[PDB]
Protein backbone atom coordinates (compact mmCIF):
# COMPACT_ATOMS: atom_id res chain seq x y z
CA UNK A 1 0.00 0.00 0.00
CA UNK A 2 3.04 2.22 -0.15
CA UNK A 3 3.52 1.85 -3.42
CA UNK A 4 -0.20 1.88 -4.66
CA UNK A 5 0.18 5.43 -3.02
CA UNK A 6 3.51 5.98 -4.40
CA UNK A 7 2.88 4.84 -7.82
CA UNK A 8 -0.70 4.27 -8.77
CA UNK A 9 -0.51 0.62 -10.51
CA UNK A 10 2.58 -0.61 -9.53
CA UNK A 11 0.51 -2.72 -6.89
CA UNK A 12 -1.01 -4.84 -9.21
CA UNK A 13 1.41 -7.66 -9.42
CA UNK A 14 1.70 -8.03 -5.49
CA UNK A 15 -2.16 -7.72 -5.75
CA UNK A 16 -2.76 -10.49 -8.02
CA UNK A 17 0.10 -12.31 -5.80
CA UNK A 18 -2.23 -11.87 -3.00
CA UNK A 19 -4.74 -13.01 -4.70
CA UNK A 20 -3.36 -16.59 -6.07
CA UNK A 21 -2.33 -17.29 -2.53
CA UNK A 22 -6.15 -16.72 -0.97
CA UNK A 23 -7.57 -19.10 -3.48
CA UNK A 24 -4.84 -21.47 -2.69
CA UNK A 25 -6.32 -21.36 0.84
CA UNK A 26 -9.73 -21.16 -0.29
CA UNK A 27 -9.16 -24.15 -2.77
CA UNK A 28 -7.82 -26.16 0.58
CA UNK A 29 -11.05 -25.80 2.45
CA UNK A 30 -13.47 -25.84 -0.59
CA UNK A 31 -12.36 -29.23 -1.47
CA UNK A 32 -12.35 -30.71 2.40
CA UNK A 33 -14.92 -28.67 4.33
CA UNK A 34 -15.30 -28.54 7.93
CA UNK A 35 -17.66 -30.73 9.33
CA UNK A 36 -19.42 -31.05 12.87
CA UNK A 37 -17.10 -28.65 14.99
CA UNK A 38 -19.22 -27.65 17.66
CA UNK A 39 -23.00 -29.25 19.22
CA UNK A 40 -26.27 -27.59 20.44
CA UNK A 41 -25.79 -28.39 24.35
CA UNK A 42 -22.46 -26.27 23.89
CA UNK A 43 -24.74 -22.63 23.72
CA UNK A 44 -26.92 -20.69 25.98
CA UNK A 45 -29.24 -19.47 23.51
CA UNK A 46 -29.75 -15.76 24.39
CA UNK A 47 -32.46 -13.71 21.86
CA UNK A 48 -33.19 -13.87 18.00
CA UNK A 49 -31.13 -11.17 16.32
CA UNK A 50 -33.31 -11.74 13.19
CA UNK A 51 -35.82 -13.79 11.54
CA UNK A 52 -36.05 -15.37 7.95
CA UNK A 53 -37.72 -18.04 6.07
CA UNK A 54 -36.25 -20.90 7.25
CA UNK A 55 -35.28 -20.40 10.62
CA UNK A 56 -33.29 -17.17 12.76
CA UNK A 57 -30.23 -15.86 14.08
CA UNK A 58 -29.78 -16.09 17.82
CA UNK A 59 -27.41 -14.31 20.06
CA UNK A 60 -25.27 -17.48 22.11
CA UNK A 61 -23.24 -17.60 24.39
CA UNK A 62 -20.56 -20.56 24.04
CA UNK A 63 -20.31 -22.30 28.01
CA UNK A 64 -16.92 -23.22 28.26
CA UNK A 65 -15.53 -19.77 26.47
CA UNK A 66 -18.36 -17.26 27.42
CA UNK A 67 -17.81 -16.14 23.89
CA UNK A 68 -20.77 -14.94 22.47
CA UNK A 69 -21.74 -15.63 18.99
CA UNK A 70 -24.45 -15.41 16.39
CA UNK A 71 -25.80 -18.45 15.47
CA UNK A 72 -28.15 -19.43 12.48
CA UNK A 73 -30.77 -22.11 12.73
CA UNK A 74 -32.17 -23.81 9.55
CA UNK A 75 -34.86 -25.79 9.52
CA UNK A 76 -33.84 -28.87 7.19
CA UNK A 77 -37.88 -30.29 6.44
CA UNK A 78 -38.70 -26.26 5.33
CA UNK A 79 -35.16 -25.88 3.12
CA UNK A 80 -36.38 -29.64 1.64
CA UNK A 81 -40.26 -28.32 0.98
CA UNK A 82 -38.95 -24.89 -0.86
CA UNK A 83 -36.68 -26.72 -3.07
CA UNK A 84 -33.55 -24.68 -1.21
CA UNK A 85 -31.20 -27.77 -0.17
CA UNK A 86 -28.64 -26.80 -2.87
CA UNK A 87 -28.14 -23.07 -1.59
CA UNK A 88 -28.26 -24.03 1.68
CA UNK A 89 -25.05 -26.85 1.15
CA UNK A 90 -23.28 -23.42 -1.27
CA UNK A 91 -23.95 -21.34 1.78
CA UNK A 92 -22.23 -23.31 4.72
CA UNK A 93 -19.64 -24.65 2.21
CA UNK A 94 -18.40 -21.22 0.78
CA UNK A 95 -19.01 -19.60 4.32
CA UNK A 96 -16.53 -22.01 5.77
CA UNK A 97 -13.78 -21.47 3.33
CA UNK A 98 -13.10 -17.91 2.67
CA UNK A 99 -11.23 -15.39 4.89
CA UNK A 100 -11.78 -11.62 4.20
CA UNK A 101 -11.51 -8.85 6.61
CA UNK A 102 -14.88 -8.23 5.33
CA UNK A 103 -16.56 -10.88 5.52
CA UNK A 104 -18.48 -12.62 8.82
CA UNK A 105 -16.22 -15.33 10.24
CA UNK A 106 -17.84 -18.89 10.40
CA UNK A 107 -16.45 -20.57 13.91
CA UNK A 108 -18.71 -23.91 13.95
CA UNK A 109 -20.78 -25.53 11.94
CA UNK A 110 -23.17 -28.87 12.96
CA UNK A 111 -26.78 -30.42 12.59
CA UNK A 112 -28.83 -32.70 14.23
CA UNK A 113 -32.31 -34.10 14.03
CA UNK A 114 -34.02 -30.94 12.85
CA UNK A 115 -31.79 -28.61 11.88
CA UNK A 116 -28.85 -27.08 10.43
CA UNK A 117 -26.50 -24.64 12.62
CA UNK A 118 -24.02 -22.19 11.47
CA UNK A 119 -22.03 -20.14 14.26
CA UNK A 120 -20.21 -17.00 13.41
CA UNK A 121 -18.55 -14.22 14.97
CA UNK A 122 -21.16 -11.76 16.59
CA UNK A 123 -21.21 -8.52 14.81
CA UNK A 124 -22.70 -6.26 17.71
CA UNK A 125 -23.15 -2.92 16.16
CA UNK A 126 -26.45 -4.15 14.06
CA UNK A 127 -27.57 -3.79 10.38
CA UNK A 128 -26.66 -0.99 8.10
CA UNK A 129 -29.96 -0.94 7.59
CA UNK A 130 -31.27 -0.30 11.23
CA UNK A 131 -28.68 2.95 11.24
CA UNK A 132 -29.46 3.88 7.55
CA UNK A 133 -32.94 3.66 7.94
CA UNK A 134 -32.87 5.83 11.63
CA UNK A 135 -30.62 8.26 10.28
CA UNK A 136 -31.67 8.68 6.63
CA UNK A 137 -29.14 8.91 4.49
CA UNK A 138 -25.52 8.68 4.65
CA UNK A 139 -23.22 11.31 3.69
CA UNK A 140 -21.04 11.05 0.25
CA UNK A 141 -17.92 10.19 2.31
CA UNK A 142 -19.72 7.74 4.89
CA UNK A 143 -21.14 5.81 1.57
CA UNK A 144 -17.94 5.67 -0.19
CA UNK A 145 -16.21 4.36 3.58
CA UNK A 146 -18.84 1.39 3.14
CA UNK A 147 -19.03 1.24 -0.54
CA UNK A 148 -15.15 0.69 -0.77
CA UNK A 149 -15.45 -2.54 1.81
CA UNK A 150 -17.69 -4.02 -1.12
CA UNK A 151 -15.70 -3.29 -4.19
CA UNK A 152 -12.81 -4.60 -2.36
CA UNK A 153 -14.84 -7.97 -0.71
CA UNK A 154 -16.32 -8.45 -4.46
CA UNK A 155 -12.98 -8.24 -6.02
CA UNK A 156 -12.24 -11.44 -3.46
CA UNK A 157 -15.17 -13.53 -3.94
CA UNK A 158 -15.28 -12.59 -7.68
CA UNK A 159 -11.60 -14.21 -7.94
CA UNK A 160 -12.71 -17.33 -6.61
CA UNK A 161 -14.89 -17.66 -9.17
CA UNK A 162 -17.84 -17.02 -6.19
CA UNK A 163 -21.09 -14.83 -7.08
CA UNK A 164 -22.98 -12.94 -3.92
CA UNK A 165 -26.32 -12.42 -4.98
CA UNK A 166 -27.69 -11.10 -1.78
CA UNK A 167 -25.97 -7.55 -1.57
CA UNK A 168 -28.11 -5.16 0.95
CA UNK A 169 -28.32 -3.18 3.55
CA UNK A 170 -29.73 -5.80 5.72
CA UNK A 171 -27.20 -8.38 5.32
CA UNK A 172 -24.52 -5.58 5.68
CA UNK A 173 -23.36 -5.53 9.74
CA UNK A 174 -21.54 -2.84 11.96
CA UNK A 175 -18.53 -4.19 13.60
CA UNK A 176 -16.84 -2.66 16.95
CA UNK A 177 -14.02 -0.72 14.23
CA UNK A 178 -17.29 0.64 12.46
CA UNK A 179 -16.12 -1.57 9.47
CA UNK A 180 -18.59 -4.28 7.44
CA UNK A 181 -18.98 -7.73 8.18
CA UNK A 182 -20.93 -8.90 5.20
CA UNK A 183 -23.28 -12.00 6.26
CA UNK A 184 -25.82 -14.36 4.39
CA UNK A 185 -24.38 -16.17 2.20
CA UNK A 186 -27.80 -18.11 1.48
CA UNK A 187 -27.15 -17.08 -2.64
CA UNK A 188 -23.79 -17.41 -2.92
CA UNK A 189 -22.74 -20.14 -5.51
CA UNK A 190 -19.39 -21.01 -7.12
CA UNK A 191 -19.80 -20.61 -10.80
CA UNK A 192 -16.93 -20.08 -13.78
CA UNK A 193 -20.06 -19.80 -16.36
CA UNK A 194 -23.43 -18.24 -16.46
CA UNK A 195 -26.25 -19.19 -14.03
CA UNK A 196 -29.59 -18.86 -13.91
CA UNK A 197 -31.46 -19.10 -10.41
CA UNK A 198 -33.98 -16.05 -9.63
CA UNK A 199 -32.98 -15.52 -6.24
CA UNK A 200 -32.14 -11.79 -4.55
CA UNK A 201 -33.93 -9.35 -3.26
CA UNK A 202 -36.25 -7.28 -5.40
CA UNK A 203 -35.05 -4.25 -5.38
CA UNK A 204 -31.36 -5.45 -5.50
CA UNK A 205 -32.15 -7.32 -8.80
CA UNK A 206 -30.44 -6.64 -11.90
CA UNK A 207 -32.53 -6.83 -15.08
CA UNK A 208 -30.71 -9.89 -16.73
CA UNK A 209 -31.96 -11.80 -13.55
CA UNK A 210 -35.33 -10.16 -13.69
CA UNK A 211 -35.95 -11.32 -17.61
CA UNK A 212 -34.77 -15.17 -17.09
CA UNK A 213 -31.94 -14.05 -19.23
CA UNK A 214 -29.21 -16.18 -17.67
CA UNK A 215 -26.55 -14.03 -15.60
CA UNK A 216 -22.82 -13.50 -14.19
CA UNK A 217 -21.17 -11.78 -12.04
CA UNK A 218 -21.82 -8.68 -12.78
CA UNK A 219 -25.28 -8.84 -11.10
CA UNK A 220 -23.04 -8.28 -8.23
CA UNK A 221 -21.64 -5.05 -9.35
CA UNK A 222 -25.95 -3.86 -10.78
CA UNK A 223 -26.43 -4.16 -6.81
CA UNK A 224 -23.91 -2.06 -5.75
CA UNK A 225 -24.80 0.73 -7.81
CA UNK A 226 -28.08 0.15 -5.68
CA UNK A 227 -26.19 -0.20 -2.76
CA UNK A 228 -24.65 3.30 -3.07
CA UNK A 229 -27.66 4.73 -4.50
CA UNK A 230 -29.76 4.08 -1.67
CA UNK A 231 -27.04 4.75 1.12
CA UNK A 232 -26.66 8.20 -0.33
CA UNK A 233 -30.26 9.00 -1.30
CA UNK A 234 -32.10 7.26 1.43
CA UNK A 235 -33.97 5.30 -0.45
CA UNK A 236 -33.44 2.37 -3.17
CA UNK A 237 -33.16 4.02 -7.07
CA UNK A 238 -36.26 1.97 -7.75
CA UNK A 239 -39.16 1.05 -5.47
CA UNK A 240 -42.64 0.51 -4.81
CA UNK A 241 -45.16 -1.19 -2.79
CA UNK A 242 -44.99 -4.38 -4.92
CA UNK A 243 -42.09 -6.24 -5.91
CA UNK A 244 -43.62 -6.43 -10.13
CA UNK A 245 -43.87 -2.96 -9.84
CA UNK A 246 -39.84 -2.64 -9.12
CA UNK A 247 -39.31 -5.32 -11.63
CA UNK A 248 -41.20 -2.97 -13.82
CA UNK A 249 -39.01 -0.39 -12.56
CA UNK A 250 -35.45 -1.84 -13.37
CA UNK A 251 -35.80 -2.82 -16.76
CA UNK A 252 -36.52 0.55 -17.76
CA UNK A 253 -33.34 1.16 -16.48
CA UNK A 254 -34.67 4.91 -16.38
CA UNK A 255 -33.06 6.07 -12.83
CA UNK A 256 -33.45 9.73 -11.34
CA UNK A 257 -30.83 10.55 -8.63
CA UNK A 258 -31.54 13.24 -5.89
CA UNK A 259 -30.71 17.07 -6.79
CA UNK A 260 -27.85 16.76 -3.70
CA UNK A 261 -25.51 13.80 -5.79
CA UNK A 262 -22.41 15.09 -6.90
CA UNK A 263 -21.78 14.64 -10.21
CA UNK A 264 -19.11 11.98 -9.99
CA UNK A 265 -21.51 10.00 -7.92
CA UNK A 266 -24.36 10.66 -10.65
CA UNK A 267 -21.85 9.47 -13.21
CA UNK A 268 -20.13 5.82 -11.30
CA UNK A 269 -24.19 5.17 -10.83
CA UNK A 270 -25.34 5.19 -14.59
CA UNK A 271 -22.43 3.12 -15.01
CA UNK A 272 -22.97 0.44 -12.68
CA UNK A 273 -26.78 0.80 -13.31
CA UNK A 274 -26.54 0.09 -16.69
CA UNK A 275 -28.80 -2.49 -18.46
CA UNK A 276 -26.55 -2.95 -21.15
CA UNK A 277 -23.73 -5.99 -20.01
CA UNK A 278 -21.15 -4.22 -22.43
CA UNK A 279 -21.54 -1.32 -20.62
CA UNK A 280 -21.49 -2.14 -17.10
CA UNK A 281 -18.85 -0.95 -14.69
CA UNK A 282 -17.34 -4.18 -13.27
CA UNK A 283 -17.58 -6.25 -16.41
CA UNK A 284 -15.81 -4.87 -18.91
CA UNK A 285 -12.01 -5.51 -20.04
CA UNK A 286 -10.53 -3.58 -17.18
CA UNK A 287 -13.17 -5.60 -14.35
CA UNK A 288 -12.62 -3.77 -11.11
CA UNK A 289 -10.46 -1.28 -12.06
CA UNK A 290 -13.03 0.71 -13.99
CA UNK A 291 -14.99 1.05 -10.54
CA UNK A 292 -11.22 1.55 -8.35
CA UNK A 293 -10.35 4.33 -10.72
CA UNK A 294 -13.59 6.26 -11.45
CA UNK A 295 -13.08 9.71 -9.94
CA UNK A 296 -16.02 9.18 -6.91
CA UNK A 297 -13.19 7.07 -5.37
CA UNK A 298 -10.11 9.00 -6.04
CA UNK A 299 -9.78 10.10 -2.18
CA UNK A 300 -10.15 6.11 -1.51
CA UNK A 301 -6.90 4.33 -0.39
CA UNK A 302 -7.81 1.19 -1.20
CA UNK A 303 -4.90 -0.72 0.64
CA UNK A 304 -5.83 1.41 3.99
CA UNK A 305 -9.17 0.21 3.62
CA UNK A 306 -8.06 -3.58 3.19
CA UNK A 307 -5.59 -3.26 6.01
CA UNK A 308 -8.69 -1.12 8.55
CA UNK A 309 -6.46 1.87 9.06
CA UNK A 310 -9.26 4.12 7.98
CA UNK A 311 -11.26 6.16 10.90
CA UNK A 312 -14.51 4.83 10.24
CA UNK A 313 -17.75 7.34 9.90
CA UNK A 314 -18.96 6.31 12.89
CA UNK A 315 -18.61 3.51 15.61
CA UNK A 316 -21.97 1.78 17.22
CA UNK A 317 -22.62 2.35 20.71
CA UNK A 318 -21.74 -0.85 22.29
CA UNK A 319 -22.95 -1.03 26.43
CA UNK A 320 -21.07 -5.03 27.20
CA UNK A 321 -20.73 -8.19 25.86
CA UNK A 322 -23.97 -9.89 24.68
CA UNK A 323 -25.25 -6.55 24.13
CA UNK A 324 -28.31 -6.73 21.39
CA UNK A 325 -29.45 -2.53 21.69
CA UNK A 326 -28.10 -2.36 18.02
CA UNK A 327 -30.86 -4.83 17.16
CA UNK A 328 -34.68 -5.18 16.91
CA UNK A 329 -36.51 -7.51 19.07
CA UNK A 330 -38.04 -10.83 17.69
CA UNK A 331 -40.58 -13.57 19.09
CA UNK A 332 -39.19 -16.05 20.72
CA UNK A 333 -40.19 -19.53 19.90
CA UNK A 334 -38.96 -22.73 21.73
CA UNK A 335 -36.26 -24.88 19.01
CA UNK A 336 -37.60 -28.49 19.15
CA UNK A 337 -35.10 -30.92 17.98
CA UNK A 338 -37.55 -34.34 17.36
CA UNK A 339 -36.54 -37.75 17.99
CA UNK A 340 -36.62 -38.71 14.36
CA UNK A 341 -33.71 -38.02 12.13
CA UNK A 342 -35.38 -35.36 8.99
CA UNK A 343 -33.68 -35.55 5.48
CA UNK A 344 -30.42 -37.08 7.14
CA UNK A 345 -29.53 -37.72 2.88
CA UNK A 346 -29.96 -34.48 1.55
CA UNK A 347 -27.42 -32.80 3.77
CA UNK A 348 -24.57 -35.49 4.60
CA UNK A 349 -22.07 -33.21 3.39
CA UNK A 350 -23.12 -30.44 5.86
CA UNK B 1 -41.41 14.39 -2.58
CA UNK B 2 -39.78 11.28 -3.66
CA UNK B 3 -38.43 10.58 0.35
CA UNK B 4 -41.90 11.24 1.18
CA UNK B 5 -43.43 8.77 -1.38
CA UNK B 6 -40.77 6.24 0.05
CA UNK B 7 -41.50 6.61 3.97
CA UNK B 8 -45.42 6.35 2.60
CA UNK B 9 -44.62 2.79 0.99
CA UNK B 10 -44.86 -0.75 2.08
CA UNK B 11 -41.26 -1.61 1.47
CA UNK B 12 -39.25 0.79 4.03
CA UNK B 13 -38.45 -1.89 6.56
CA UNK B 14 -36.59 -5.43 6.74
CA UNK B 15 -36.95 -6.58 3.12
CA UNK B 16 -36.48 -10.60 2.89
CA UNK B 17 -34.68 -12.91 0.20
CA UNK B 18 -36.92 -14.35 -2.59
CA UNK B 19 -36.29 -17.60 -4.84
CA UNK B 20 -38.47 -19.74 -6.89
N1 LIG C 1 -22.80 -12.75 12.48
C1 LIG C 1 -23.90 -12.04 12.82
N2 LIG C 1 -23.89 -11.21 13.87
C2 LIG C 1 -24.96 -10.47 14.24
N3 LIG C 1 -26.14 -10.51 13.60
C3 LIG C 1 -26.24 -11.32 12.52
C4 LIG C 1 -25.13 -12.13 12.04
N4 LIG C 1 -25.53 -12.82 10.95
C5 LIG C 1 -26.82 -12.46 10.74
N5 LIG C 1 -27.23 -11.56 11.66
C6 LIG C 1 -28.56 -10.94 11.78
O1 LIG C 1 -29.51 -11.95 11.44
C7 LIG C 1 -30.24 -11.52 10.28
C8 LIG C 1 -30.60 -12.74 9.45
O2 LIG C 1 -29.43 -13.41 8.99
P1 LIG C 1 -29.39 -13.79 7.44
O3 LIG C 1 -28.19 -14.66 7.27
O4 LIG C 1 -29.51 -12.55 6.63
O5 LIG C 1 -30.73 -14.69 7.34
P2 LIG C 1 -31.66 -15.05 6.08
O6 LIG C 1 -32.71 -15.95 6.67
O7 LIG C 1 -30.78 -15.63 5.01
N6 LIG C 1 -32.29 -13.62 5.56
P3 LIG C 1 -32.72 -13.12 4.04
O8 LIG C 1 -32.26 -14.23 3.09
O9 LIG C 1 -31.93 -11.83 3.83
O10 LIG C 1 -34.22 -12.91 3.99
C9 LIG C 1 -29.35 -10.48 9.60
O11 LIG C 1 -30.13 -9.61 8.75
C10 LIG C 1 -28.76 -9.79 10.82
O12 LIG C 1 -29.72 -8.93 11.45
C1 LIG D 1 1.32 -1.46 -1.35
O1 LIG D 1 1.13 -0.73 -2.28
C2 LIG D 1 2.23 -2.64 -1.57
C3 LIG D 1 1.64 -3.66 -2.51
C4 LIG D 1 0.39 -4.20 -1.82
C5 LIG D 1 0.01 -5.61 -2.18
C6 LIG D 1 -0.79 -6.27 -1.08
C7 LIG D 1 -2.20 -5.75 -1.04
C8 LIG D 1 -3.23 -6.86 -1.01
C9 LIG D 1 -4.59 -6.36 -0.54
C10 LIG D 1 -5.38 -5.93 -1.72
C11 LIG D 1 -6.84 -5.74 -1.47
C12 LIG D 1 -7.58 -7.01 -1.62
C13 LIG D 1 -7.98 -7.27 -3.04
C14 LIG D 1 -9.26 -8.04 -2.94
MG1 LIG E 1 -30.33 -11.76 5.01
MG1 LIG F 1 -30.47 -15.08 3.09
Amino acid sequence: GNAAAACKGSEQESVKEFLAKAKEDFLKKWETPSQNTAQLDQFDRIKTLGTGSFGRVMLVKHKESGNHYAMKILDKQKVVKLKQIEHTLNEKRILQAVNFPFLVKLEFSFKDNSNLYMVMEYVAGGEMFSHLRRIGRFSEPHARFYAAQIVLTFEYLHSLDLIYRDLKPENLLIDQQGYIQVTDFGFAKRVKGRTWTLCGTPEYLAPEIILSKGYNKAVDWWALGVLIYEMAAGYPPFFADQPIQIYEKIVSGKVRFPSHFSSDLKDLLRNLLQVDLTKRFGNLKNGVNDIKNHKWFATTDWIAIYQRKVEAPFIPKFKGPGDTSNFDDYEEEEIRVSINEKCGKEFTEF
Amino acid sequence: TTYADFIASGRTGRRASIHD
